[PDB]
């Protein structure tokens, strides 16, 4: 019967716990703009300060910078409640109040909005979960990863049964403006290299001049175009670089323009390429059934590709039930040089 | 450590003392170790990859990663890694009137990554629906590229490419080193050991790395050990060992 | 013997668990003093004669 | 910029509009709807969470008497808090498991005076067993308490 | 102003190539955005003298800057040994309409930051919002009406 | 300097992975002493001075 | 050649907006002057490891 | 500035040794706000404005 138990009861860590806060995290499709995050925070903002107000105290909402990284199409949320004794119930907890809130923003209107509690010890893991680098072991490059990472996660879908929620840590690539400047044209016009890429990249850019001082602190001081100007495709051509003719020349006279896709977060693996997936096992079946599976899956993807496991799922080979093994040993070499014995032992052992 | 702190702590009172052709560079601060703890030497199989080849391949997809294997103090390539290189000729570089000079300054011109900002940018005009990077100018990436690189343009309207002055090609950083197992062209790793390690711990975690690149190899590429000093370890740890049971026993 | 080894469970955890039991080892290494001076002379002189 | 050769100037203020405005504007935070900023502060590897909190709030507490009237320092996101009153909901179920034992010694003894060599007994090895945590090194944490406890 | 292949082929990897000979270092993981930014992570194996780590690791950090667009070195490089999680979210408002959002996040940068980020045990700081600077906002047509460039 | 001894002129990317770009003499051009007399500077006035 | 004003604003102000994530540090002051020179001097915690 | 304040331009070596090499004025000529008269700046023109 204890021996049946035993067997039939899951294993832990240390229980998630109710800490008066957690957070909520925003990220918007590329393409995405500020103002339009600004709309998913309000409602998530909205969400707390209405629908949850016997339990939330402060929502303290950042757009623009992500539990992920920097980027214009981010958010967070640092949320505040009130005491443990002002809320009581199960439901009045972090763990219900997360997932009403998850469930709730669920139907946001595309953005993934997830509110989610703070994991007892950051770096150590969510249970059932685990953390896998594939990586561009040799050449391939950004086109060919994506590929190999999607071969990879099509696969994970169709086991359901060993893993769940398996995703990409990262970004979509999305559209970019590239601009080529015709190196001859430019030097048969006369307008140097070096005036054209300062003038494109100060304007859209921002450029750091040199220091000022403002009420007797140095400040930066930053040259960038109005932005009226620095909106849309267009707006290229109403910058104009003197040549040494003394002469205005359009950027549309010495320019193409065109559409490209690109990477807005390209992340890395001890020193090379890598593409990071979460993903958790499936309810009933372990952690290192799914790494298993994950590795063998890993196993059948193109050439050049490997894998590597990090974070919570880096090397747990320590530990063990050995030191189990001595303890009672060592309990019993000891009951039975106090009973002068080794029949008294077995008496107080079992 | 607290060593290299005071060394570095005392190196900074030179530091300024010292040229600005010397403080680009960099100065160096190690826990030196000075023979080798091994050599993990390459070599290809199959005709598939030359000498500098090689020594490329090592350099950009093995060094890098055992440097900072489990253990490993210096790491020494036998070899150099590939750069692209522009190897000039000054006859051609005076039928056109030309110089080093001009050739560097089109290469800095026109292999150059440049930051252009974005459309959208922040702060935007409200409204803004879309924001996009602005991707102008990229570092070049062939001898092609670097071989079609505007020097001049002469008075007939024809042009003076840089493949017009000079030999492009990939090659070493520096062609000094030259290695050779058997015989027969190598590159190789001359791993360091890093101020007191488990030696014995570390080669079995080179030598575990090594095997997670293997399977990536290109086809015809070998690793092979022309000197490791750890087998004498591991024996002279049997041959007292060995000892131990023959005294108990006698 | 019961606790020390999991004082030992080292890596990941094990600080987890060398806190709890270096905890409980150095409790039970002072109730025997006190089993070995305050438990008995003072039932001598405070429970009553009988 | 130039004094054009009929005589006239261009000053900076006629090709471009200049006013102090951040260093960046990707970041943007309000405080329950209301315009804000804020510092977002995370804790030296190592360093105590509790103590650093203090140490912030002492600092924070030099400068608002020098603030410029309007400005108001807002809370909305800590972690310490839970840690200090996690730790003490212990050391009260430790002093409350101490008014247990000494209550289940009078359906068990029933002097007073005898009633007593159990509840100093547990208090004096436990305020032992802190020095011995302070003497290899430990602090005080959720596993230590629940150690005394135990 | 560099797009993230540009941050990752100008400062990321050539921080990367020069991460050798650093003990105790279990892995290395870095990102590259669109907003020009890069920061690369090393994590070290557990009980590693932290702060000796970071010396190290500025060490070999200290030999890649010379390489680095001035651009990047002018913008100040940084090496911490942080936390990862919020230890707290330190907020200011304004009471009385007389600051504005980027003028409170102004004051906070150049008054609060800088002492809070010198208070021993506090790893990173992280402003939700910007430090004023100088804005020059050109205008093109008033630029090239004058005949000039940035 | 750039032709017997190279130069450094910047980096650029084989393969996924950042290099270095040099520029040095043919060594037909860099060998024997009389091979200073090869080369030519260029004087301010556009005409080449050996 | 640089005087108190010149060097406290292109010197000082900026090592000292710098010193950040020094572990033990109890204060810190400037002394920015005309012989065209400053002096930082940080102060630690007794017991830090200097 | 260099003039009236001094330039570090090099170094140079002495017997040896390596050693800083500073341009100032003559002091005669950085003493007095009327000294500040006898220097001139070349302009585009060629000539010495004073």
């Amino acid at each position: 019967g204890m021996a049946y138990l035993f067997v039939r009861l899951p294993s832990s860590f240390l229980p998630d716990e109710d800490q008066g806060v957690f957070m909520t995290m925003v990220q918007l499709p590329a393409g995405a703009t500020q103002e339009r995050t600004q709309k998913v925070l309000n409602e998530v903002t909205h969400y707390y300060l209405t629908k949850e107000k016997n339990n939330v105290e402060s929502v303290f909402a950042v757009n623009g910078f992500g539990f992920a990284g920097r980027g214009q199409n981010t958010g967070i949320a640092f949320v505040s409640l009130k005491d443990w004794a002002d809320r009581p119930g199960e439901e009045n907890k972090v763990e219900a109040i997360t997932m009403r809130a998850t469930r709730a923003f669920s139907q946001i209107k595309d953005a993934m909005v997830f509110a989610f509690n703070l994991p007892a010890i950051v770096e150590l893991g969510t249970a059932t979960g685990f953390d896998f680098e594939l990586i561009d072991q040799a050449g391939l490059g950004h086109e060919k990863l994506t590929q190999a990472r999607n071969q990879l996660l099509a696969e994970a879908a169709k086991h359901p049964d060993m893993l769940t929620s398996v995703r990409p840590n990262g970004l979509e690539d999305t559209p970019q403006f590239k601009i080529d400047i015709d190196q001859e044209k430019a030097q048969a016009l006369g307008v140097s290299i070096n005036d054209i890429n300062t003038t494109l990249g100060a304007a859209w850019g921002g450029s750091y001049v040199n220091d000022f001082i403002d009420r007797g602190r140095v400040k930066k001081v930053y040259v960038m175009s109005e932005a009226k100007y620095r909106m849309l495709p267009d707006d290229i051509g109403d910058w104009y670089v003197r040549a040494a003719d003394g002469q205005m020349v359009p950027f549309s006279a010495f320019s193409s323009s065109r559409w490209e896709y690109g990477s807005p977060r390209l992340e890395r693996y001890n020193g090379l390429p890598s593409m990071e997936i979460l993903g958790q096992a499936a309810p009933g079946k372990s952690t290192g059934e799914a790494m298993e599976l994950m590795e063998q899956l890993a196993s059948k993807l193109p050439t050049g590709v490997g894998y590597d496991w990090t974070g919570m799922s880096y090397q747990e080979r320590s530990g063990a039930p050995s030191l189990y093994a001595i303890s009672l040993i060592v309990v019993f070499l000891c009951l039975a040089a106090l009973y002068e014995s080794w029949s008294i032992p077995f008496s107080v052992m079992l | 450590d607290i060593a290299q702190v005071q060394v570095q702590n005392k190196l900074q009172l030179a530091m300024p003392l010292l040229p600005q052709e010397v403080q680009q560079q960099g100065v160096s601060v190690e826990k030196s170790s000075s023979s080798f703890l091994m050599v993990v030497g390459v070599i290809n199989t199959d005709g598939t990859m030359t000498q500098e080849d090689i020594s490329d391949y090592v350099a950009a997809n093995m060094k890098d990663a055992i440097s900072r294997t489990s253990g490993v103090g210096d790491v020494q390539l036998f070899g150099s890694q590939y750069a692209m290189r522009i190897w000039m000729n000054p006859n051609e570089l005076n039928k056109f009137q030309l110089t080093p000079v001009d050739v560097i300054t089109a290469i800095k011109a026109q292999n150059a990554q440049v930051a252009a900002g974005q459309l959208g940018g922040t702060p935007p005009v409200k409204g803004q629906q879309l924001n996009a990077s602005i991707i102008a100018q990229t570092r070049l990436t062939s001898t092609e590229e670097f071989g079609k690189i505007l020097l001049k343009v002469n008075q007939d309207g024809s042009r003076v490419l840089l493949r017009d002055v000079a030999k492009i090609e990939l090659g070493g950083e520096n062609y000094d080193i030259i290695a050779e197992f058997n015989g027969q062209p190598a590159s190789g790793l001359g791993i360091k050991l890093a101020t007191g390690a488990n030696a014995l711990d570390t080669a079995a975690a080179i030598r575990a790395e090594l095997a997670k690149m293997e399977p990536f190899f290109p086809s015809g590429l070998k690793i092979v050990y022309p000197y490791d000093t750890t087998p004498f370890v591991k024996i002279s740890i049997h041959e007292v060992v060995k000892t131990l049971v023959e005294a108990i026993i006698l | 013997a019961v606790f020390v080894p999991m004082a030992f469970f080292g890596g990941s955890t094990g600080a987890i668990y060398r806190q709890f039991s270096i905890t409980i080892v150095s409790a039970m290494a002072l109730s025997v003093l006190v089993a070995l001076i305050l438990t008995p002379a003072l039932c001598a002189t405070m429970l009553k004669p009988i | 910029l130039k004094v054009n050769q009929d005589g006239s100037r261009v000053l900076l203020r006629d090709v471009a509009k200049i006013e102090l405005g951040g260093e960046n504007y990707d970041i943007i935070a309000e405080f329950n709807g209301q315009p804000a900023s804020g510092l977002g502060i995370k804790l030296a590897t190592g360093a105590n969470a509790l103590d650093t909190a203090a140490a912030i709030r002492a600092e924070l507490a030099k400068m608002e008497p020098f603030f410029p009237s309007g400005l108001k320092i807002v809370y909305p996101y800590d972690t310490t808090p839970f840690v200090k009153i996690s730790i003490h909901e212990v050391v009260k179920t430790l002093v409350e498991a101490i008014i247990l034992v000494f209550l289940v010694m009078y359906l068990f003894l029933q002097n007073f005076r005898a009633t007593l060599i159990p509840t100093i007994a547990v208090p004096v090895v436990l305020l032992g067993t802190f020095a011995v945590l302070a003497a290899f090194g430990f602090s005080i944490n959720t596993l230590t308490m629940f150690g005394m406890v135990l | 102003g560099a797009d993230a292949k540009t941050v990752q082929d100008t400062v990321t990897q050539v921080i990367e190539q020069n991460m050798n000979g650093i003990d105790n270092l279990m892995y290395m993981s870095s990102n590259s955005d669109s907003t020009g930014t890069v920061q690369i992570t090393l994590t070290f194996e557990s009980g590693t003298d932290a702060d000796i780590a970071q010396v190290q690791v500025q060490n070999k950090l200290q030999l890649a800057m010379p390489l680095l667009p001035q651009e990047v070195q002018q913008q100040g490089v940084s090496v911490e040994k942080s936390s990862s999680s919020f230890l707290m979210v330190v907020g200011v408002i304004n009471t009385d309409g007389t600051m504005t959002q980027e003028d409170i996040s102004d004051y906070v940068a150049a008054n609060m930051k800088d002492a809070i980020s010198r208070t021993s045990g506090v790893g990173d700081v992280q402003l939700f919002g910007s430090q004023y600077a100088m804005r020059i906002w050109m205008n093109p047509n008033e630029l090239n009406k004058f005949q000039l460039t940035p």
